[PDB]
């Protein structure tokens, strides 16, 4: 019934229609009973609901107490749930019409505590369930907060048993005063009222024992229904994330101890049941996990092994006491000490023996149940009662201990589990065992087990889906003695004939993983000849896996698309590898390749630092298999990662204590603005910023400038600025950068840049200690603002470290072009990296760089320091190393400028002249530097002369380091200890060689980050754990990451990780989300406005520099498209609009030619062919217009090529003057849901767009609706010009003097392109080759 | 009185490098270092990065480690305990076991938190070995200053493994009659652990006369350990004893 949705939705709800149906209740009944009910709660019938927007155009906009209904009640919970599904804003109805959410919110209540299997199925009642595990994980919304204010608050301590409530209220006397304010605070509330009030506070308590009576009802053996073991997962979910959520918790725990649900839950049947009940299982032992984590029920703040371990021994002494007093059978138990019974094998060797009414009776004077009564007997079984004894009382090992016993690989039993690691095309239906990452975290450690949890579903998701990659073309066989067998040819995969571990290389100091793990991997390549052109193309660092399967299915057997490809083709065990180059004859990495004898291949790869170490320590450890050996393929297109996540594990991970609760997410957000930093330098130097008083005055808006200074020729220094602490006065002190020197060469390098006010208060933020977030729009000059905060610390600081982290190779490299341009020298700016790194700077930054540039300065400094002896007139002919040059300046420039102090300090311009004694070493210089006119300046130019002279022996005293480093990495290693105070590299590279530098001398005091929204919360978590602490603090004085909410966030390998456990949500937007300050730059200057709209509109008023508004280049019309950002439908074509020649290879001829013809034409108008850009929604989208594009212009003399077309997301970072877009998807919107990349392929144009895109289709898209705004307010043809050349002096606004060309389709804009082109044969002629 | 004087005196003397001025800039700095701690701070930093000597350092520690500073004195001591050329930088003269008497001055009863003067003692330890004196001296403090309560029978298993020499045994046998009640089993198993000690002729009465003098009350444990500890070779009194 697609049609009859898609009739019933545009005649009631749906967007973009003039006159709607109005709502009735009979059509949201047929709807849901009709769709939902009758197909069974259709996950298709969901998604096309939610494209005609069920939720926020029908169902609350006229919902209210009087139209409450089950069917509309459960309708919204799907519609919600569908929301989570696919990553789409839910609550926003709840937002604008919050009216009837209280009914709403407890009638759903109502229903999860409900009679199961009456009204409400169990369908609906695990929907509930996992509907309201989403009310509790939304606690961020101030709606869904106030329906769970009073159900999780303190007050839920109302379903306890009364001996467990008193017995919490004597171990804690103030809450006795709590508990009498609440009795008394209730006597004014109404009898319904107080009613609505306890069945709040009992809500949880109900549903548990709901959830426990349904897990009860399955048995063992017999076969039952799968929704009802889902629902108990579910309801096991739900008490993972309250049980993982502090505030959450802080109470719903109570109640979760007095219920016991994790007793009931390993006593049950579905806990035996090992197939029925795995992931069930795996839930609840996550949930047992927590519910023995070490942290304060009433601060919230993790124990000591003291605090546990006394609870425990009290429990255990309490215990002995009740024993004593009530059971004489356990005098001997009574009298057994802490270390006597404490374990389970002692404890139930005391009390398993024991009988069923006696272990009840136990378990009532411990307050454990209800009370026995005389001579009664117990419902509970002696198992149930003895093993809640055992769980309670027995020993438990510390989560620290459980961390570091896991080994960091990946199993056999864990390569093809969907449960924890899903594959990519995990529908969202069901539940994973998977962490949860989105707001605040009980401990640091929690947090990151969270994130080492998800890191390592990720390489399990990359040895999951990867793992049948044994030769994945055919099935690949069983053969004889159960080995491998090839059954057919592969192309992107190959069976591999060998595979050596070559090198096993030591790892640097204090890390647990080695430095190089290398493999070579040996096929022979008896196939197609453009194929083995293809596989001998092997290069450095190209992404190649070794792919491990036990295949079980015989030899022949058939293929089936829709079975789980996992245990279909027998995977074990895929690794990444990174191939560092072929080798051949002569045993050499390929680095002219020499030509290839035979077809016998083998290349050296190697994964990652740990690439062979979370192997080497299952098999060392718990007796894994050598997976680096039953490998079966090579195929081409975390271990280091989990060992840095176990440094932060096994270290008292010592953070600035205004951080930790940051990264927790939890408390007041504000305490890490510049604004909330007590430590706050009143007088700073922004210096490098302000280019004159006037831009100091406009760089305040709302402040008060007082200048000490009134002369206005003498106000345009590096002033500095002092902010106040009346109200609103800034000091502008002027100042004179002190001379160094005769040399008009040596005047310190100045910005060119003239930030904006809000850009420096970003960098004002920044070089004001504490921790800062600054939102970049594309182009408002994220790098520059980097580069100029990072100026403004080093004039500020001179020995304090810049930290500058990245996430890919351009941020860095334009971090070190734009410093380039600074008054930097090159003794300070240090560069790390994971190996080979191009050098994209103009000057060399890296390591060999690096000593190469201090043998060239030490050179130059020894030089000098013996023309200066020279100059000196001094005997000697031996030359200087550096500690003589040292030795001679203290020994004579010292002593000369301490003569000519003692002359002219204690008074002649002409003394200025007399008494420089160094004429000999100025005698290369401009006519003599002290003009003796004003002896405070010619006193200045001669200090300023001596100070180089001192800058000389201090660059000396510099390189004494390099000549006490004989080796270059013991010099690099040197300059990165004590002469690097600029130490800029990756994430990636902070991740592999945090603990190195830790132990080899790496230090931390400013920090700054580019690229923030590109790295992981476990990537950007890591740079926190960079050195050690110095005397009980950390060394972390600042941290101030710029980066965009609204771009691309890093990419998930198998996309179940960000399906379930949204690990795609940074840091970076995690504190956004937090609500915590952001520095929004909003002047671009690179998309003029008209463009610009097209990614302006999603940020905190975006806009344009005068640059952009009044760039000459900006309001130049695009030649031949009198359209400058253009969405031309694309209609049928040979039938086709999204297509599919591969399951998931979207591609679409149609747009793909459409884009073709566009191009074509740009290269025929002579529109210049690297500004012409091809992006897709689709890789396969891309490689389809590759292809033909490719087989139609090709060699075409009149056309070059696009310069990029490639993928979306992969490209960016960048921009272009024309961006040709296909939005091929014209059946199902797919991932252009997510904002992020839809302002990354919408900000792709800096002055021309072409999008050819599925007009209607898009519109349909409700998170695209500001877009489409934009989008469709334009004709849906190609509107051009045809006979305008590259050059059009037309405005973009100024009307064409040229034939207007409406072009209605691809065919007849093909055409029209082929005929032009075929003039342009007969009149002209191209002549490259 | 005014610095003028004093830095172009040693400016000028340091006009050529042979032995003298030396005993003036180095006393100077020393007496421009009271109401000022910069003036010997940075004197010290040059003079141990600056012109090449054994006795600089030695010089600045002398002035610096009867100061008020001792960052700056176990700084110039630091330098010297890398000395990135040369182990004997004195030879038969000792600065490192210097650097370790301070340490002992350290852990005088000044710091009696029992967490520095340990790591005191293991960092003199470190920097030269200490054979059962300094070594049954640190694990004596750290045994001493420890608890009773499991904590202190960790300390005295691990110093019995470390333990080297007769009387360490002794100080474990404080630790258990100190620990006299640590859990409510065995009442300090550590009694018989060490009543039943090494085998023969070492102490055989020390651990077993700590659990029975505690105060008093009756070991009837402490017999069994001393007639179980080795009596005579195998044919004798032995099974006589062992079974009385």
């Amino acid at each position: 019934n697609a049609e009859f949705v898609t009739q019933l939705a545009c005649k009631y709800w749906a967007p973009h229609i003039k006159k709607k149906s109005p709502f009735d209740i009979k059509v949201i009944e047929d709807i849901y009973e009709k769709e939902i009910v009758k197909s069974r709660f259709a996950i298709r019938k969901i998604m096309l609901l939610e494209f005609s927007q069920y939720l926020e155009n029908y169902l609350w906009m006229n919902y209210s107490p009087e139209v409450s209904s089950k069917a509309y009640l459960m309708s919204i919970c799907c519609m919600v749930n569908e929301k989570f599904r696919e990553n789409v804003p839910a609550w926003e109805i709840f937002k604008k019409k919050p009216d009837h959410f209280p009914f709403f919110f407890k009638h759903i209540l109502k229903a999860a505590l409900a009679e199961t299997d009456g009204e409400f199925s169990l369908h609906e009642q695990t929907v509930l369930l996992l509907f309201l595990d989403h009310c509790f994980n939304s606690l961020e919304v101030d709606l869904i907060r106030s329906q769970v204010q009073q159900l999780i608050s303190l007050p839920m301590w109302m379903g306890l048993q009364l001996a467990r409530l008193e017995l919490e209220l004597k171990k804690t006397p103030k809450l006795r005063k709590f508990w009498n304010l609440i009795k008394k605070n209730d006597e004014k509330m109404d009898p319904e009222a107080r009613e609505q009030a306890y069945q709040e506070r009992r809500f949880l308590s109900q549903l548990i024992q709901k959830f426990i009576s349904v897990l009860k009802s399955v048995p063992l053996s017999e076969p039952v229904t799968m929704d009802k073991v889902h629902y108990c997962e579910r309801f096991i979910e739900l008490m993972i994330d309250l049980e993982a959520l502090l505030p959450t918790r802080r109470w719903f725990n109570t109640i979760l101890d007095d219920s016991h649900l994790l007793v009931h839950c390993y006593l049950s049947n579905l806990v035996r049941r090992e197939e029925d009940g795995h992931l069930f299982s795996q839930l609840l032992d996550m949930l047992k996990f927590y519910t023995g984590f070490e942290i304060n029920d009433q601060t919230g703040n993790a124990l000591t092994e003291n605090e546990m371990t006394t609870i425990h021994y009290d429990r255990i002494t309490s215990l002995q006491r009740a024993a004593f007093a009530h059971f004489p059978e356990l005098y001997d138990f009574a009298l057994s000490n802490v270390a006597e019974v404490d374990t389970r094998e002692s404890l139930v060797k005391f009390f398993g023996p024991l009988s069923s009414n006696t272990l009840h009776q136990v378990a009532s004077y411990l307050c454990l149940l209800p009370t026995l009564p005389k001579n009664e007997d117990t419902t509970f079984d002696k198992e149930f009662l003895l093993e809640l004894l055992v769980s309670r009382h027995e020993r438990r090992i510390s989560q620290i201990q459980q961390l570091n016993q896991m080994p960091l690989y990946p199993t056999e039993k864990i390569i093809w589990d969907e449960n924890i690691v899903p594959t990519e095309y995990y529908s969202g239906e069901g539940c994973l065992a998977l962490p949860k990452l989105n707001l605040q975290f009980l401990t640091l450690h929690d947090y990151l087990l969270r994130n080492f949890n998800l890191f390592r579903l990720e390489s399990t998701y990359e040895i999951r889906q990867d793992i049948e990659d044994s030769v994945s073309r055919m099935k690949p066989w069983q053969s004889e003695y159960g080995g491998v067998v090839f059954g057919g040819w592969a192309r992107m995969a190959q069976p591999i004939v060998a595979f050596t571990v070559v090198e096993v290389a030591k790892p640097n100091i204090g890390e647990n993983w080695p430095t190089r793990v290398r493999a070579d991997v040996t096929i022979n390549l008896n196939v197609r000849d453009h194929i083995k052109d293809e596989w001998e193309g092997l290069r450095k660092h190209d992404v190649c896996f070794l792919i491990t399967v036990r295949p079980t299915k015989p030899y022949g057997t058939k293929f089936d698309r829709r079975r789980p490809f996992i245990e279909q083709v027998g995977l074990v065990y895929v690794r990444g590898c990174e191939i560092q180059g072929m080798l051949d004859d002569k045993g050499r990495v390929i680095e002219p390749r020499p030509n290839l004898r035979g077809e016998s291949r083998t290349f050296r790869v190697f994964l990652d630092p740990n690439q062979y170490q979370q192997d080497m320590t299952n098999t060392i450890q718990n007796g894994a298999e050598d997976v680096y050996e039953t490998f079966n393929i090579i195929m081409r297109r975390f271990k280091a990662v989990l060992e840095t996540i176990r440094n932060l594990m096994n270290t008292d991970c010592v953070v600035p204590d205004w951080l930790h609760d940051i990264i927790l997410g939890y408390g007041d957000p504000s305490s890490a603005h510049y604004s909330k930093m007590p430590n706050q330098i009143a007088t700073l130097d922004f210096n490098d910023t302000f280019l004159s008083i006037e831009h100091l005055k406009a760089s305040f808006p709302g402040h008060n400038v007082k200048v000490t200074v009134e002369d206005p020729a003498l106000q345009i220094p590096p002033f500095r600025i002092t902010f106040p602490v009346e109200a609103k006065t800034l000091i502008v002190e002027p100042h004179v950068i002190p001379n160094r020197g005769p040399y008009p060469y040596n005047q310190p390098k100045r910005n060119t840049i003239q930030f904006t006010h809000t850009q420096i208060e970003a960098i004002r933020a920044g070089m004001q200690p504490g921790l800062t977030m600054v939102v970049g729009p594309p182009g408002t000059g994220k790098t520059d603002v980097a580069v100029q905060i990072i100026s403004n610390i080093y004039h500020n600081f001179p020995e304090q470290r810049t930290l500058i982290v990245t996430h890919s190779n351009q941020a860095l490299n334009q971090l070190f072009e734009k410093i380039m341009a600074l008054d930097i020298d090159e003794r300070h700016l240090l560069r790390l990296g994971h190996g080979e790194e191009e050098l994209e700077t103009e000057k060399d930054f890296s390591r060999y760089g690096r000593v190469n540039y201090v043998l060239a300065r030490r050179i130059e400094l020894l030089e000098e320091v013996k023309r200066l002896q020279k100059s000196l007139g001094v005997p000697g002919d031996a030359s200087y190393t550096c500690e003589t040059a040292g030795y001679f300046f203290l020994y004579q420039v010292m002593s000369r400028w301490e003569e000519y102090i003692s002359k002219v300090k204690n008074p002649d311009v002409t003394e200025v002249s007399t008494f420089f004694p160094f004429h000999e070493y100025f005698a290369n210089a401009p006519q003599p530097i002290f003009k003796g006119r004003s002896y405070e300046e010619d006193m200045e130019i001669a200090e300023g002369c001596f100070r180089h002279i001192k800058k000389i022996f201090t660059q000396l005293e510099e390189f004494r380091a390099s000549e006490l480093l004989r080796s270059g990495l013991d010099r690099s290693k040197y300059l990165l200890v004590k002469e690097a105070k600029i130490i800029a590299m990756t994430c990636t590279h902070a991740a592999l060689k945090r603990h190195d530098l830790v132990k080899l001398g790496f230090k931390y005091d400013n920090i700054l980050m580019e690229e923030a929204a590109q790295i992981l919360e476990i990537e950007t978590f890591i740079p926190l754990l960079l050195q050690n602490p110095q005397d009980g603090f950390s060394r972390l004085k600042r941290w101030i990451m710029i980066g965009d909410h609204h771009q691309l966030p890093p990419v998930i390998k198998n996309m179940a990780f960000q399906k379930y456990s949204n690990m795609e949500q940074s840091l970076f937007t995690r504190f956004v989300r937090v609500g915590v300050p952001t520095v929004d730059l909003d002047a671009q200057g690179r998309a003029r406005a008209s463009l610009c709209n097209l990614y302006n509109w999603r940020y905190k008023n975006l806009g344009n520099l005068p640059h952009v508004q009044l760039l000459p280049e900006f309001s130049t019309a695009n030649a031949g498209l009198l359209y400058d950002f253009q969405l031309i439908n694309v209609e049928d074509f040979q039938g086709v609009g999204e297509s599919e020649p591969n399951p998931y290879f979207y591609q679409n001829l149609g747009e793909a030619e459409y884009v073709v013809a566009l191009f074509m034409y740009m290269c025929l108008l002579g529109y210049p062919a690297d500004k012409i850009s091809i992006l897709t929604t689709y890789n396969g989208q891309k490689h389809l217009i590759r292809d033909i594009i490719n087989r139609r212009c090709g060699n075409n003399p009149l056309i070059g090529r696009p310069n990029k077309v490639t993928t979306v997301d992969r490209f960016q970072g960048q921009q272009n003057d024309y961006i040709l877009l296909s939005l091929v998807r014209t059946r199902a919107v797919g991932h252009l849901r997510d904002v992020r990349r839809l302002v990354v392929a919408m900000s792709r144009a800096r002055l021309g767009l072409y999008i050819f895109a599925r007009v209607s289709l898009f519109q349909n898209c409700f998170e695209l609706t500001p877009a489409f705004s934009q989008l469709t307010a334009r004709p849906l043809h190609l509107h051009i010009i045809p006979t305008e050349p590259f050059p059009t002096t037309r405005k973009n606004g100024e009307r064409p003097s040229h034939e207007v060309q409406i072009i209605k389709n691809m065919p007849q804009m093909a055409n029209f392109v082929y005929n032009m082109y075929m003039h342009l044969i007969q009149t002209t002629h191209h002549y490259h080759q | 009185g005014r610095v003028t004087h004093t830095r172009r005196t040693f400016d000028r003397a340091l006009r050529a490098l042979p032995i003298t001025q030396h005993s003036r800039i180095w006393p100077l700095y020393l007496r421009f270092l009271r109401s000022h701690p910069l003036p010997e701070t940075a004197v010290r930093g040059y003079r141990r990065f600056l012109k090449l000597s054994p006795e600089s350092a030695e010089e600045y520690i002398e002035y610096l480690k009867s100061s008020d500073r001792l960052d700056e004195a176990a700084q110039r001591l630091a330098t010297v305990v890398n000395d990135e050329r040369f182990v004997s930088k004195a030879g038969k003269s000792n600065y490192q076991l210097w650097h370790e008497l301070c340490d002992l001055i350290s852990q005088n009863p000044d710091k009696v938190q029992s967490l520095n003067v340990d790591a005191i003692i293991r960092g003199g330890l470190t920097r030269f070995t200490d054979q059962l004196g300094k070594l049954w001296c640190s694990l004596a403090d750290y045994y001493i200053r420890s608890g009773h309560f499991e904590k202190a029978r960790d300390v005295y298993e691990e110093a019995i493994r470390t333990v080297m020499t007769v009387r360490d045994f002794t100080q474990v046998f404080d630790s258990y009659a100190q620990f006299e009640e640590s859990m409510i089993a065995a009442k300090m198993e550590t009694a018989s652990e060490l009543g039943r000690e090494e085998e023969d002729d070492v102490d055989l009465e020390l651990r077993l006369a700590r659990f029975e003098q505690l105060i008093s009350r009756r070991p009837l444990l402490l017999n069994s350990v001393l007639l179980r500890q080795n009596p005579h070779h195998v044919h004798e009194w032995h099974k006589r004893v062992a079974l009385h």
